[PDB]
Formats: C-alpha cells, structure tokens, sequence
C-alpha cells in the first residue's frame, strides 16, 4: 500500500516484466487487468473505496475492450482524474496522438527500460519516492 | 524500416537478466513462457490463414507477439510481427523475400547447418476464389514463414546462451 498501480495488459510476459520493474522501484502494490473491461471494473471498485490508483499503465490492443475505449469509459463514466499512461507495442505518431486525445496523460513504447520508467513515475506518480545510485 | 541485423538485442536481454537477483528463474522463465506463447500464436495465425482469413485477428496476433518478443530483445521476431500487424491493417503492400532478410543477419554464418525452409507452411487459398484481400493474406503467410525461421534462429542463440535446448 501507499503507492497503488494498475497494469492493464493482455500479454502475460509483458505483465511480468513491468511488475518486476515496478517492484524494483519499491512499488509492491501492483494489480493486473487482462483487458479494458477488467480495468474499468477494478478502477470502478476502487472508486467506491474513495481512492485512486496512483497510476494506470494501459496497453492499447486487448480483447473485449481496447485501451483507448477503456480510458474513455474510465474518464467519462467514473470520476477518474489520476494519470493513465499508454504502455504498448505501438508505434508511430498516429498512435501517440490517439492515446493522448483519448484522455491518456503520457505514452511509453515497449520495450520499457528501467531508467525511462523512473522518469514517468517522477512525472506522474503521486506518492512515489525514488532512489538513488 | 530495415529488419535488425542481430537476433538478440543484448542491451534489453541483459536488463531482463539483471532483474533475476539470485538463480535465473525469472529471466529464463520469461524465455520459456515466450517460446510457448510463440508456438501457440503461430498455430493461431496458421489457423486463420487456412480458415476464417480474418485480417483483424491476424493483426491482433502479430501485435500480441510483437510486445513480448520486443520486451525480451528478440528484435527480429518483433520486427516481422510489426510487419504482420501492418499487413493485417492493409497499411503495407509488400514483404521481403527470405534470401534478402537472411542476408541482413550480423552473424550471417548462423544459417549454415539448417534448412531455412524447414518450418515453411503453404497457405490454403484459392485463385479461383481470389479478391482484393488476397495479397494481404498471402503476404502474411510469407511473413509467418519468415517468423518461424526467425523463431528457430532465436532458439538456437538462446539454447547456446543457456547451454540447453529451449
Ligand atoms: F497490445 Be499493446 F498495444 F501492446
Ligand atoms: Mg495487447
Ligand atoms: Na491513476
């Protein structure tokens, strides 16, 4: 607890890599969603408790509900005011523009490297405290 | 884009390995998971090519394997996956011949004791029943045959690194 992050990602290999990277950054409270509907549902449940996820990392292509539609639902239907950052195998400027215009705050392309994750967390992640040689 | 010359981007894979801490079960475990995922995904793509011929599903499968191969530094596999995605989206209109792509290898001699066409499968597609979508399907089949070769090459390099058949 303290920092709480949602990783939305249909590929289990990618889930496991970002989870380990976040753990190494001292963040242990990581939840996983496999598609955009599950993401909506989880943010929706936490919405009741009266707390945000500090951050959501959102994949774009996923079955059932993709990350663009997921973001739209989370923004529009739920309160949601905290950061959502695309984390995706995309790509080019069309994809980045689309993600930002859908209500995502930022954009990371896979592979995500540890130093770049550090920068995103410092930028966007509320209670995050980072080290350090 | 030009396909990367190196089968493994060691900058990325070394970073994955650096997260092991203690025995190597994390990184080797991801390699093993990826290998399985690749076999499942190739079978799925082949099933589409032979059956429903759904370009959107082929694009989703390409994009799926792209993310995992890229995260493990298997950058030639990731590149061919990206081509499949774009072909499935009708956003590309060619795919290079296997000879051109094997000639870009940095360790160009890695292609010496294996049959580069061994894992090739032919697309069951009439001509006969040909239409505006036929090229994309046939170029994705071409790309998948390349992908199976790139997968075998990555397995060779990985098996050599691990000193064990993966
Ligand atoms: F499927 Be995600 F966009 F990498
Ligand atoms: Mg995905
Ligand atoms: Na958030």
């Amino acid at each position: 607890t303290s920092v709480k992050i949602l990783v939305v990602e249909d590929n289990h290999v990618n889930q496991e890599v970002i989870k380990r990277m976040l753990n190494l950054e001292g963040i242990e409270n990581i939840e996983l969603a496999c598609d955009g509907q599950e993401a909506f549902d989880k943010v929706k449940e936490l919405t009741s408790k009266g707390e945000n996820y500090n951050m959501i990392f959102m994949d774009v292509q996923m079955p059932k509900v993709d990350g663009l539609l997921s973001t739209k639902m989370i923004r529009r239907d739920l309160g949601y005011t905290s950061p959502i950052v695309a984390l995706t195998a995309f790509a080019d400027d069309s994809n980045i523009k689309e993600c930002l215009e859908s209500g995502m705050n930022g954009f990371l392309s896979k592979p995500i490297k540890r130093p770049k994750l550090k920068t995103i967390l410092t930028e966007f992640c509320a209670a995050y405290q980072g080290k350090k040689n | 884009s030009t396909i990367p010359s190196e089968i493994i981007n060691w900058t990325i894979l070394n970073e994955i390995i650096s997260m092991d801490d203690d025995d190597s079960d994390f990184s080797k475990g991801l390699i093993i998971q990826f290998i399985d995922q690749a076999q499942t995904t190739f079978a799925q793509m082949q099933r589409q090519l032979d059956g429903e011929k759904n370009l959107t599903e082929l694009d989703n499968l390409g994009h799926f394997l792209k993310g995992s191969s890229a995260a493990l530094g298997l950058q030639r596999i990731a590149w061919v996956c990206e081509r499949i995605q774009n072909l499935g989206r009708k956003m590309e209109h060619f795919f290079p011949n296997k000879t051109e792509l094997v000639n870009t290898l940095s360790d160009k001699s890695i292609i010496n004791g294996i049959n580069i066409d061994e894992d090739d499968e032919e697309i069951k597609i009439q001509v006969d029943d040909k239409d505006e979508n036929s090229i994309y399907l046939i170029l994705i089949a071409k790309a998948l045959n390349q992908s199976r070769l790139e997968f075998k090459l990555a397995r060779i390099e990985l098996s050599k690194y691990y000193n064990t058949n993966l």
